[PDB]
């Protein structure tokens, strides 16, 4: 997996 | 004690989740505390997307502080997309509230197979204004400037599956949580909590690297290249096609992760990113590494780091804190 913003 | 302490706890001994309030009326939600994005969202009474049937939805009507607001937003994560609207209510940290905009969140579709493979309700960032969506100042920013901490600076210090609870402390540092010295890096935008470093695995380094530091990546992000370099007569298995690479979790060739400034030097050996993989083969590991590349060669220092290492997030000095963390409390 988990990547979290753009 | 003299700060907001809230509790931590492990998500299948990687992630970790805290829980805040939304509105006049309590109404709790379980969050992933994101210092990897910068803004707040909750499920809404109003969603209607299946991921929505196991967590604890937000009813504005039911809260007399509510303020509507309505506008669309579309949240983008590198794991997936949530939508909603925006609104303001009353958040609840700790033990410290304050009105804040928030996203109410009713689509919940882009974000799977997570969302429905998680026990969190929403997500609340931890970043920087210029990362929101929506003009949003941070929480501990709001709360400073409104004399409700001493400074705008939130401490984590992640939990340890059956060792310890976690905490986010926000507005001032506690050495029960670290031993040895605070060393300090400077960002190098207002962004993420981004900083410089060299990165330094085998005979393999890529200097004033970016680094990110986001206790709301489960992994360790480095940059594709640097990646495949570093695995090279390891012996390491990617299974073709997949980002699974296993080993021997006694593998002797596993090489330590150096970063390094002029201030300090931070490592990061194989017992931080190697994941216990028993149940696939007796003695096997997996590296909970990613090849991930950003328009700068960026590395993102997830929640394994952040497990060795408990850190700062300075606000008003605009710099990030790491010292070893205690083993236990």
């Amino acid at each position: 997996x988990v990547v979290x913003a753009x | 004690s003299s700060n907001d302490n809230i509790e931590l706890v492990d998500f299948q001994n990687i992630m970790f989740y805290g829980d805040a309030e939304v509105g006049d009326n309590q109404q709790p939600f379980t969050f992933i505390l994101d210092t990897g994005s910068a803004n707040l969202w909750v499920p809404s009474v109003k969603c209607t997307t299946a991921g929505c049937l196991t967590k604890h939805l937000y009813d504005s009507s039911k809260s007399r502080t509510y303020e509507k607001d309505g506008t669309k937003v579309e949240m983008n994560y590198v794991s997936g997309t949530v939508s909603g609207f925006f609104s303001k209510d009353l958040v609840t940290v700790g033990n410290l509230s304050l009105p804040y905009k928030f996203i109410e969140v009713i689509d919940t579709n882009g974000f799977e197979p997570t969302y429905t493979a998680s026990t969190f309700d929403g997500i609340l960032g931890l970043g920087w204004k210029d990362l929101s969506i929506g003009s949003v100042d941070p929480i501990v920013v709001e709360l400073k400037n409104q004399n409700k901490i001493e400074n705008a600076l939130f401490t984590f210090y992640l939990p340890v599956h059956d060792k310890h609870t976690g905490f986010l402390t926000i507005g001032g540092i506690e050495e029960r949580f670290y031993e040895g010295p605070l060393t300090y890096e400077k960002l190098n935008h207002d962004l993420y909590w981004q900083i410089t470093l060299d990165a330094h695995v085998g005979n393999i380094m890529l200097e004033k690297a970016n680094c990110i530091v986001d206790s709301g990546t489960s992994a360790i992000t480095v940059p594709t290249d640097f990646l495949n370099k570093m695995l090279q007569n390891l012996d390491v298995i990617k299974v073709p096609f997949l980002p699974f690479y296993v080993t021997l979790c006694n593998n002797s060739k596993l090489p330590t992760f150096e970063f390094t400034s002029e201030n300090g030097k931070y490592t990061l050996e194989p017992e931080y990113y190697l994941q216990h993989i028993e149940d696939v083969g007796p003695g096997l590991c997996m590296l909970n590494i990613i090849g991930l590349d950003f328009p700068v060669p960026t590395f993102i220092l997830g929640d394994p780091f952040m497990r060795k290492y408990f850190t700062v997030f300075d606000y008003d000095n605009h710099s990030v804190g790491i010292a070893l963390a205690k083993k236990n409390l």
